[PDB]
């Protein structure tokens, strides 16, 4: 259903509690099992509460190491987008009763000496609509979630103005008095169609706002401004009580006859694992902000928690190198999802159900003729030529990285290994320690870390040997090279690979490969990069083959 | 059984599985010389007359001297009942303090009713700054124990800490309901748990320390000096502890010498050791 | 085994490639003469007092230029076939160096024995 603050939620159904009752399950993120404490005392604190405006927890689930809060499901959904959608239809008694019921819920909360540090519109979920008729809508308060006491200093500044400056000064200063600040923030928020408060303001500007001791926000009504200033007090011990707020709002509601390219983790609906590497992992997600399962399937790349900051920078580099790219035979980029604290970032690509040529070809033996993979070679050459014209070397040109868009078109992906060449050099030298397709590389790419545009010709030839043979495991360049180099062993393999290559050994003639195709094809693996062919020449030769 | 109501025994058959072959014996609530058995869906009752100490089934011209002699005799035959036939396989026996009509409900005995904790675990946390980790003591069954000392509970009290092995974090459940089940027990022959400790991902049971050590090597070392009242009192006190354990409907599946730790020596004088 | 002159490795495990003989890098072939190479590396370590500044790891790295993980053994083999070995350790006596370099002959059959090493060292004592 979407990722929360270090929490994932799936659809749920409970049995033998009637039976077959749909429930809501919440899974703590495995990257943050260290915070299982706050997890525990958050799951426990909701056991004591008992009110009609609060969720119901059936308990907790245990299996393996992960855990789940089984909570009440409501089809009404959050009030945020609900209010966003029909703002012009909203009424004044509507927001009066909305405010009064949540104020009563907060009074019930304070009556049991409990704290809720997430009093916000995102934690307000609708139960019934009632817009059409005289009956009023119903809302209910959700779980507190992760405490702010464990959030980063940076994560303490994005909650502005919902967070109280007292907790900002020291998290240990948390108390029930801070709930009134979030209450007033929500009161202002519901008064302006749920518009984002303090938007277009940088973090340093928000910190200046706090330290300047100035009023955060003001309404256009005298009585509303008075009540907000009464509840928006910098002195926690001077803040008036909730029952006073109820009496004031009950007085005023009759006193006043006049009425007057980024993605969110909460909308990322993961489906199935799409691809895992040594340092990163790709998931299949559905971005459904509407929550109606009518969203668009997307391909999202993520990094494992134990990744170093160097790999974080490599990922970022991957974003900007792909961002400025635009071609018919390359993966499409749409936007970026941020994680809390700035330590996490999500890279979003296009999900192609056709998959890659590694998987597409084996299940499609008879529907591709020679002309078709010849067109595929033309397309791949064009993609690299566009990339080479932009002074980039993909360094991971493999059929497994060649995503398929249709039976007439494919695209190129896995640009985590692509590197730009500087304006005054003829090649590149690698420094990062990462697993690489050594069997797809030119001899200089194995001996001196030197990678040219002519180097990608070698990778293209390997990929073509893959393609014409339909990406056979029986004829895999991995296994073909292995058997032509004898029994090799991990660290040993590249040595004997280099030895045999210097002996003039290459991949054999693929089955039924035409003599002209073989001739132009073997041209790609000349030992000297200067003596290797160009992709423009490859396109010309292939199109001549079409003729 | 005695004159227990029919509904009680009928319910008792449901709990075990109601398989064909089981039977329950109880005295007839109306006749002093007649025992009735309930067999089992169907639930068939059968009466047996007992006269002058002689045992025999109604309608049968033969008789048997013992109740066990009577009932053993019918074990090896087939029983015809209208259209359905069956063979008995196993009896039913009473259970401790089994609630029934014969028991009397009183206000004072009401306070001794066992608590209902079928789906409840409670425990107390120990702050990570309140403990000091010491030297190791030996590895248990997927568990490591170090020296421990608790602060601000007097202060500076040596405790015993137990660390679950990281290779078996999957069994943190049994860990949890083992740490919780000792919260309810309260007896002088059982350990005392100050609570549980949380930090990072690992956890600790802070238990009572005793310098007496386990009785295993203690008994191994001075066997020639042991006495008979010594083992009598040793057995009787652990038997009383086990009776206390069963009195709260709790199970201990590790009743062994390795789980018997000495408290005081008392060999030299008349005072007895404590475990 | 009782009827072979060497061994061939199959298990996938990290190994001190800098401590091995060229056949031990090229063909997984490991002899008793192979351990002579490792002994020579260890002696180059010992006489230099196991210096990190003079570590065979770093010494080999610098004599093979900037190498990279999977790449390293390749250039190591290349330089070794070029006749490159570890240099003379500081203050190593000429006879000690002479008997010591004898350990890394390319052909295991042309490499010395440890009985000969013991004899030479004890002669050095005299
Ligand atoms: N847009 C996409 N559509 C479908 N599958 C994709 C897409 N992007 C990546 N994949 C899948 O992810 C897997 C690995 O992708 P790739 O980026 O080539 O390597 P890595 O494992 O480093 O991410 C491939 O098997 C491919 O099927
Ligand atoms: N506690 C909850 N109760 C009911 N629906 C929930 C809850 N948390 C999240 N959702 C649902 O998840 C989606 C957005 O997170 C919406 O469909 C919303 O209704
Ligand atoms: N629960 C315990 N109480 C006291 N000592 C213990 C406990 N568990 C282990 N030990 C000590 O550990 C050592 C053997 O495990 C002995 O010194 C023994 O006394």
């Amino acid at each position: 259903l979407g990722r929360g603050t270090r929490t994932h939620i799936y659809s749920g159904t409970l049995l033998d509690y009637e039976k077959k009752i749909k429930v809501i399950l919440k899974v703590l993120d495995p990257s943050h099992r260290d915070i299982s404490l706050a997890f525990f005392e958050a799951a426990s604190m909701m056991r004591q509460v008992s009110h009609k405006h609060i969720v119901y927890l059936y308990g907790v689930c245990f299996r393996d190491v992960e855990n789940i809060m089984v909570e009440e499901f409501v089809e009404g959904g959050p009030l945020d987008l609900f209010m966003h959608r029909k703002s012009d239809a909203l009424t004044t008694p509507w927001k009066f009763k909305v405010a009064k019921q949540l104020a009563s819920a907060l009074s019930y909360l304070e009556d049991k000496d409990l704290v809720h540090g997430n009093v916000c519109t995102k934690n307000l979920l609708l139960a019934r609509e009632g817009i059409d008729s005289d009956i009023g809508p119903f809302i209910k308060l959700s779980d507190p979630g992760i405490p702010v006491s464990v959030l980063t200093r940076q994560e303490c500044i994005e909650r502005i103005p919902w967070i109280a400056p007292e907790c900002v000064e020291d998290s240990k200063n948390l108390s029930v008095a801070a709930d009134k600040w979030s209450f007033g923030t929500t009161l202002w928020e519901i008064c302006y169609n749920g518009e984002i408060p303090l938007k277009d303001k940088t973090l340093i500007e928000k910190e200046r706002f706090y330290e300047s001791r100035c009023r955060p926000v003001t309404p256009s009504c005298k009585e509303l401004a008075d009540l907000m200033t009464r509840c928006m007090n910098y002195d926690p011990n001077q803040r008036p009580f909730f029952r006073a707020i109820m009496r004031d709002i009950n007085k005023l509601e009759e006193q006043n006859p006049d009425i007057v390219t980024h993605f969110e983790k909460r909308f990322l609906k993961r489906i199935r694992d799409l691809g895992e590497g040594h340092f990163g992992k790709v998931e299949l997600c559905r971005y459904d902000p509407e929550g109606d399962n009518t969203g668009e399937q997307v391909a999202v790349k993520s990094l494992k928690p134990e990744s170093g900051g160097n790999h974080i920078a490599d990922l970022k580099k991957e974003i900007e190198i792909l961002r400025n790219l635009y071609h018919e035979n390359i993966v499409k980029y749409k936007g970026i999802c941020m994680e809390d604290g700035g330590n996490g970032i999500k890279l979003i690509m296009e999900f192609l159900p056709s998959g890659s040529l590694k998987e597409y070809l084996p299940k499609n033996k008879n529907k591709i003729n020679l002309k078709q993979q010849l067109k595929y070679a033309i397309q791949i050459c064009k993609g690299m030529d566009y990339l080479g014209s932009r002074q980039y070397v993909h360094r991971d040109l493999a059929a497994r990285n060649v995503l398929v868009e249709s039976e007439h078109q494919v695209k190129i992906g896995d640009f985590g290994l692509t590197k730009a060449i500087e304006t005054d050099k003829e090649y590149y030298t690698v420094k990062d320690d990462r697993d690489s397709p050594v069997f797809w590389y030119a001899p200089e790419c194995l001996i001196q870390c030197k990678f040219y545009i002519a180097s990608d010709v070698w990778s293209f030839g390997v990929t073509l040997h893959e393609l014409l043979t339909y990406c056979d495991s029986d004829f895999s360049p991995m296994a073909l090279f292995l058997k032509m180099i004898g029994p090799t062993h991990g660290q040993m393999t590249v040595t004997r690979l280099v030895n045999t290559l210097k002996e003039g050994k290459r991949l054999p003639c693929p089955p039924n490969c035409p003599d002209e195709v073989y001739q132009l094809m073997r041209k790609c693996w000349e030992f000297q990069p200067s003596n290797r062919t160009t992709f423009q020449n490859l396109i010309e030769g292939f199109e001549a083959l079409l003729k | 059984h005695g004159p227990i109501c029919t509904e009680y025994a009928i319910n008792k058959l449901r709990q075990e599985g109601s398989e064909e072959g089981m039977y329950v014996l109880r005295w007839s609530c109306t006749d002093f010389d007649n025992i009735l058995m309930t067999v089992t869906k169907q639930f068939k009752n059968f009466q047996i007359e007992v006269q002058k100490g002689r045992y025999s089934l109604h309608g049968s011209m033969d008789h048997f001297p013992s109740l066990r002699d009577l009932m053993n005799h019918l074990k090896k035959q087939i029983l015809r009942t209208d259209n359905i036939s069956f063979v008995l396989k196993r009896c039913c026996q009473p259970k401790p303090r089994e609630i029934s009509n014969l028991l009397v409900a009183t206000k004072k005995a009401q306070e001794w009713q066992p608590v209902y904790s079928m789906s409840q675990l409670s425990f107390d946390r120990i702050l990570k700054k309140d403990i000091i980790q010491g030297e190791h003591l030996g590895r248990g069954t997927r568990t490591h124990i170090y020296s421990g000392t608790l602060l601000d509970y007097e202060k500076k009290i040596k405790v015993i800490l137990k660390v679950l092995d990281p290779s078996h974090r999957d069994i943190s459940l049994a860990f949890f309901e083992a740490a919780s089940m000792m919260r309810q027990v309260s007896h002088k022959h059982i350990v005392y748990l100050y609570g549980v400790c949380f930090r990072d991902v690992e956890n600790i049971m802070v238990e009572e320390f005793v310098e007496g050590g386990p009785l295993d090597l203690f008994m191994h070392r001075k066997s020639d000096a042991l006495t008979t009242p010594w083992k009598f009192k040793v057995a009787k006190q652990l038997a009383s502890a086990l009776s206390y354990l069963e009195d709260k409907d709790l199970v201990h599946g590790n009743v062994c010498t390795k789980n018997l730790l000495l408290a005081r020596e008392g060999i030299d004088s008349d005072i007895g050791p404590f475990i």
